[PDB]
RNA sequence: GCCCCUAAGCGUGUGCUAAGUGGAAAAGGAUGUGCAGUCGCGAAGACAACCAGGAGGUUGGCUUAGAAGCAGCCACCCUU
């Protein structure tokens, strides 16, 4: 529902300036193609009525999609305040339409979501979990896909993706490099990534450049044209290849919230230690039932039951 | 109390004793003394004593058959190699095999006769996929 | 409290009783309580 | 709705066995 | 969707809802079926939802017959225009449901997962629908 | 290879047509009409319940000894005309088996 | 009593145990597996510890074997069925018994001729 | 139509309704009624039985430092 009012909105404005002569051609138009009968919901579609080619019905369903899509930011509001308030990292794959993304997501969990080779496959960002290598929880959300020039209209189509780049942590950039010359395409995305960051007026996050597709690449470029950019990562997830380098590039530029710990826990502790392993990344714990020394990377909370048994070195 | 299975040799029962004498309170160097006096000879692979806590102290031991159904996988040399059990069944073993080990740790085993132990000690050890 | 037309269980641990004069769920997750209305 | 709803509901009388003018 | 190749008269009479179906009253192809209880224009929006929902309360195996077809068109006049002028344009695809008619039908070898199914279909329906069985 | 045949007390008609039919149901009785290589087409009530007893417990292609007061015949159910709603035996066309 | 399985007990309880020389009933409350086991360990030589329903039992044994006796199936008590012993054994079931107070010995039904209030006070002495 | 308004029945027999349903309307839902069927009857509950054991191999194997009957996967055997 969200994603149909969304595009039924976009649609709307897009309609309301040009409803006279385009307006009435296509409220003719009955064969059911781009734009004519080509409705705003999805299958079947109401093209009988498209977007309701008429002055008062227009304004009317407007205000009434924007006052639904108040709701819907609120609603999503309430469903991100968890991942919000559990202050976990999140990391938004951003990218150009195609170009994986999807497939990137699905192949760095274990996720299902739709992977179509055709454009805009993706209208909702979708959360998922992930485990950096050093144990590390975060959420990677794939979202919906850019264009060169996104029609204004999208604004509310594209406001969950922009949010999920305004929280975000990594900005994971997905770009294809069997596209011609795939630098449009990381212009493109960087120039509405720069747009979102002024407009939210928020420190740029980081933004691990990935390239896919490169079993299906000409392999033209030997190192420099190829790979003309000097750290991006190149990945492919259909040929399961290069995604470790991509774990722990995202596990390298993703800064920790925990502190590093010596704490010599008893043995007659016992919940003391499980509960370290559990939230926390143990490395280096010592198989002495005597006082250990685990240097793990506690969470806050847990770093200030140190004293207990934190010893000096 | 615990039947706290430690490797029936003395060489660092530590991960075992620790955290389950924490909280019963027994020290650790007189439970590592008291183990070491008990497994003098019995170095085999692994033995399960109840320490049975008493009011403050017990350090007592309750040996009934150390090897059971973990001999198998140590006599076949075959160890953690049983993903699916009954399915990717490893260490072939026939029973004409075990039935010799069944009858030498052949102790207690709530069993009162050689039959019925030896269907007691072929179905343990089929647990981890065995062609016996 | 969920306030519906239609009360079910939501989880085995859930019961439909009939109190009041009034079809509600009762469960020992109140998350699941629910009542007709 | 409720006057248009009484009004042809109340032909539903012994009286009018089912019919009244208008419904 | 179920929308028909062609008809020879795009602006029929409603079909008329009177009479239990005469035909197509018994489960002629799957294990179970739904059997219609009342008449209803069923849509073919309606049908795509039905089968949806059995297909997707199935998963993987199973087989789904849906008996009936939407090749009877409603038309609906333009919005906000008086009455006459003509009749106007196909609007929905119907198909016209008698009590007793069989809607879809189920073959799936557990039993419970195939009246879910049916009762998801019958939910996504517009009349009341029993689940049938071909055992009589 | 055969099996008992199934007993049934089917009394003749009185009185048959639209009106009998429905009111033999509201009894509780299915009509029927038995016919057959002797040639001979008798109308009777069949028991609705014990008739639906023995045809969902011996299936359709179960042989019935029908007793025409006090006489045996054997037929078999070649056709069972069944409401599609009310799932009740609408009527019965039995047909003689001479053994 | 469940017809088929109750008649394939009856058959076990009647052909299978009644056939000894003593029957002893002990009214078992509180007794733990193990501490089962280790008693029928010690008497080991005799009796089979055989328990199921006393009505079940009763309308079996005193009814197409054993006679005179009723009273001894209104209770949670498992019959012995002395194997071979008469009385010999009767020690396992009486100081190893009334050591742990549960298991309260009941019977000395000698010979399957005439039943008694235990006459284990008197004769399972010897 | 027949308790009073309001003429004539707080009519007779049997049963149902607890909703003022009667005295307005899908899905959800009964400890309301008869009727039928299917299990258990072993006494219109049974081995879901007020008191007892509920064990043992064994902490079954993959799993990690923990998987103990119950993070997660495999089947899930025998003894008494
Ligand atoms: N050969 C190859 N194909 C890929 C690779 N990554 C993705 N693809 C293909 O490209 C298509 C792109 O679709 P998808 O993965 O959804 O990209 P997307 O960015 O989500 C499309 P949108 O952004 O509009 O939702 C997929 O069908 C997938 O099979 C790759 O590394 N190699």
């Amino acid at each position: 529902r969200e994603g149909k009012a969304q595009v039924s909105l976009a649609q709307m404005e897009y309609m309301l300036p040009r409803l006279r002569g385009w307006g009435e051609s296509m409220s003719r138009q009955a064969g059911g193609r781009a734009g004519g009968a080509g409705g705003g919901v999805g299958t079947r579609g109401p093209g009988e009525t498209k977007i309701e080619t008429d002055r008062r019905r227009i304004r009317e369903r407007m205000a009434k999609l924007r006052r639904e899509i108040r709701d819907m930011k609120k609603i999503r509001d309430t469903q991100r305040g968890s991942r919000r308030r559990s202050e976990i990292p999140s990391v938004a794959i951003v990218g150009y339409t195609n170009a994986g993304k999807s497939s990137l997501l699905n192949a760095l969990t274990g996720a299902g979501v739709l992977v179509e080779n055709a454009l805009f496959a993706t209208l909702e960002p979708t959360t998922r979990r992930g485990e950096f290598e050093d144990g590390r929880p975060f959420v990677l959300t794939d979202t919906v896909g850019f264009v060169r020039h996104l029609p204004t209209q999208l604004v509310e189509a594209f406001r969950s993706t922009l949010e999920e780049v305004v929280d975000a942590d990594l900005l994971i950039h997905v770009v294809d490099g069997s596209d011609v010359n795939p630098l449009a395409q990381i212009n493109a995305v960087r120039t509405v990534i720069n747009e979102v960051v002024a407009e939210y007026d928020i420190a740029p996050p980081p933004e691990l450049l990935v390239v896919n597709k490169i079993d299906a690449a000409t392999g033209v470029g030997l190192a420099q044209l190829r790979r003309a950019l000097p750290d991006a990562v190149f990945v492919s997830a259909r040929t399961g290849d290069g995604l470790d380098k991509l774990r722990s590039r995202m596990g390298e530029l993703v800064e920790s919230t925990d502190a590093t710990v010596d704490v010599t826990i008893p043995y007659d502790r016992g919940d003391l230690v499980a509960r370290v392993h559990t939230d926390g990344h143990v490395d280096a714990t010592e198989h002495t039932d005597a006082g250990t020394r685990i240097k793990a990377r506690v969470p806050a909370p847990l770093a200030a039951t140190l004293r207990e048994y934190a010893t000096f070195a | 109390l615990i039947k706290l299975q430690i490797q029936a040799g003395q060489a660092n029962p530590a991960p075992p004793v620790g955290p389950a004498l924490g909280q019963h309170g027994v020290n650790i160097m007189e439970f590592c003394k008291a183990y070491n006096a008990a497994t003098e000879s019995q170095r085999g692979n692994v033995i399960p004593v109840e320490i049975t806590v008493y009011e403050d102290r017990s350090f007592t031991f309750a040996l009934k058959t150390p090897p059971a159904a973990k001999l198998l996988l140590k006599a076949a040399g075959v160890q953690k190699g049983s993903g699916e059990p009954h399915k990717t069944k490893v260490a072939k073993v026939t029973w004409d095999q075990v039935r010799e080990i069944a009858e030498t740790k052949k102790a207690d085993l709530n069993a009162n006769d050689i039959d019925a132990a030896a269907k007691i000690i072929a179905g343990t050890a089929r647990s981890m996929g065995i062609t016996v | 409290m969920k306030v519906n037309p239609s009360v079910k269980p939501i989880c085995d641990k859930c019961r439909v009783i009939r109190r009041h004069g009034r079809v509600m769920v009762i469960c020992s997750d109140p998350r699941h309580k629910q009542r007709q209305g | 709705a409720k006057r248009g709803r009484k009004k042809r509901d109340r032909k539903h009388s012994k009286a009018n066995h089912g019919k009244r003018p208008n419904a | 969707m179920l929308i028909p190749r062609k008809v020879k008269h795009r602006k029929q009479h409603h079909p008329e809802q009177r009479g239990i179906a005469s035909g197509g009253t018994s489960v002629s192809f799957g294990d179970y079926g739904i059997q219609a209880l009342e008449h209803a224009y069923i849509t073919n929006r309606q049908i795509e939802s039905a089968r949806i929902a059995i297909n997707r309360h199935i998963k993987r195996g199973g087989k789904v017959w849906i008996n009936i077809f939407p090749d009877r068109p409603l038309t609906k006049k333009p919005a906000e225009t008086r009455m006459g002028s003509g009749k106007g344009s196909p609007e929905w695809w119907v198909a016209n449901v008698k009590p007793g008619r069989v809607l879809f039908e189920l073959s799936y070898p557990d039993e419970k997962t195939a009246r879910d199914a049916l009762t998801r279909a019958i939910h996504k329906l517009p009349i009341k629908a029993r689940i049938v069985t071909r055992e009589e | 290879t055969a099996n008992i045949p199934n007993k049934l007390t089917a009394n003749v008609r009185t009185r048959t047509g639209k009106g009998a039919s429905r009111q033999a149901r509201r009894d509780g009785k299915v009509p029927a009409v038995l016919y057959g290589h002797g040639t001979d087409p008798q109308h009777l009530e069949l028991n609705a319940r014990d008739f639906a007893a023995v045809l969902r417990s011996h299936g359709t292609n179960a042989i019935l000894t029908l007793d025409i007061e006090g006489t045996e015949q054997l037929a078999l159910t070649k056709a069972l005309d069944v409401h599609p709603i009310r799932r009740n035996i609408q009527h019965a066309d039995l047909l003689v088996v001479q053994r | 009593m469940a017809k088929a399985d109750k008649a394939t007990a009856v058959a076990d309880i009647a052909e299978q145990f009644k056939a000894s020389t003593a029957t002893v009933v002990t009214e078992y409350r509180g007794l733990t597996v193990a501490n089962l086991a280790e008693l029928r360990r010690a008497l080991g030589d005799s009796a089979t510890y055989t328990v199921a329903k006393n009505t079940l039992v009763k309308r079996a044994a005193s009814e197409a074997g054993i006679e005179g006796l009723d009273e001894l199936f209104a209770g949670p008590t498992a019959i012995a069925f002395v194997k071979g012993e008469a009385v010999d054994a009767a020690k396992a079931i009486k100081k190893f018994a009334k050591d742990n107070k549960a298991l309260v010995i009941k019977g000395g039904y000698m010979d399957g001729k005439a039943l008694s209030v235990a006459d284990v006070e008197k004769i399972a002495d010897l």
